[PDB]
């Protein structure tokens, strides 16, 4: 065939793929977080926005950091050979490099480490996305005018 | 010109690769959520993806959400500490290639 | 629809906007030199920059920067730990704009 | 005029922009640090890469920590109005958040600090490229075969 230029990642699998939204919205009142208001308006916004690209889309709430974790390992541990990519929203209080369950914290690397090209081969040489809404920490970015 | 550490006979990459994080603000800060609306990020992520997924790579799109990020919101609080903030979203690539939704 | 933190009269933008991260390699790792021909990291940049520059975005460029270090390079070390290891770039991009060194 | 669109930075000013390039090959023996050889060949391909893009290349070498803020502190209070960009390269050992200066570490928010949107006036609203090649850790990429 003509000139192939390998520029952009092959799209057209029989699947986009899946799109694991996690919303946390309440949390265990032994960790003393507050519930994260206006959190469901982000989880619908993102199933309609995803489902309009024709992701799969999966939403769980409230998670404890175990159930992330299981979670995040069983998609892993799916066959996505007929999926284009993958996608994962979390919605949750943060910190850098940390995702809160509803129980306590969940490194990111964790999670991530599941879909490593070594680990998920079904998904290895195609786009792996993670969507995070979470602080990173605690400071305030007084801004300037323009 | 020839080297110890390029053109391998068996071809591999990184176990890090093809991931890209999309982050709601900049290291170190806190992220602004409307109790009402939905965070500044997602709700700006679904309107630009709603609008450009079907005529811009991923990253353009992603680069549209920063800007309205921080062009049209900025914080209310009777807690001064808390007021008149800004919000910068944090675009990570570690991908290898274009992203088009479309094909 | 209106909302307390929307619409501001007077605009402004984050002071952390519009700052591009362009890291050799993933967070938390190692970063490879050719102690005779550079790092692979620069070398790719370069490479892609006199390439691409005059033709691509660069968010595109960097992307192009990401596959070749990814795909062309692998270690060599006598020592068992450090060989045979693999690099991905990573972008950071904060900006609000498409950037293209030429007009 | 016709519809204005604005979806990329503005790179017509008289100048592209100065491109800080700070090459860091030998450490003061008093911090254990080993040279970086073959420094020298990313120092050269960066200044004849960004002199072909219309940059005003600036180099340095071998700086310690207290020469690379003062650099960037005084580079930062230069009058970029004329300019349409920033850019600065860092070749040097470094950590995650760390490059490091001939005799000790620099936090690259110091070095980026003094180009803050409300602290470099003149660069506001332009883009600040970092460009950085040093260690952020001891984590080593063991690969997967395609």
């Amino acid at each position: 065939s003509g000139i192939s230029l390998d520029n952009s990642y092959k799209m057209d699998y029989p699947e986009m793929g899946l799109c694991i939204i996690i919303n946390n919205k309440n949390f265990h009142k032994s960790t003393g977080m507050t519930s994260r208001s206006g959190t469901d308006v982000d989880a619908a916004n993102l199933r309609e926005t995803f489902r309009n690209l024709k992701y799969e889309v999966r939403n769980k709430n409230d998670l404890t950091r175990e159930e992330i974790v299981e979670l995040m390992r069983d998609v892993s541990k799916e066959d996505h050979s007929k999926r284009s990519s993958f996608v994962c929203v979390l919605l949750s209080h943060g910190e850098e490099g940390i995702i809160f369950g509803t129980n306590g914290p969940v490194d990111l690397k964790k999670i991530t480490n599941f879909f490593r090209g070594d680990r998920c081969r079904s998904l290895t040489g195609k786009p792996k996305l993670f969507i995070i809404q979470a602080c990173r920490g605690t400071e305030l970015d007084c801004g300037i005018e323009t | 010109a020839s080297g110890v550490d390029d053109d391998m006979a068996c071809h591999k990459i990184p176990v890090e690769a093809d991931f890209l994080y999309a982050y709601s603000t900049a290291p170190g800060y806190y992220s602004w959520r409307n109790s009402k609306d939905g965070s500044w990020f997602i709700q700006s992520l679904c309107a630009m993806l709603k609008q450009y997924a079907d005529k811009l790579e991923f990253m353009h799109i992603l680069t549209r959400v920063n800007r309205k990020v921080a062009t049209e919101f900025e914080s209310f609080s009777f807690d001064a500490t808390f007021h008149a903030k800004k919000q910068i979203p944090c675009i990570v690539s570690m991908l290898t290639k274009e992203l088009y939704f479309y094909h």
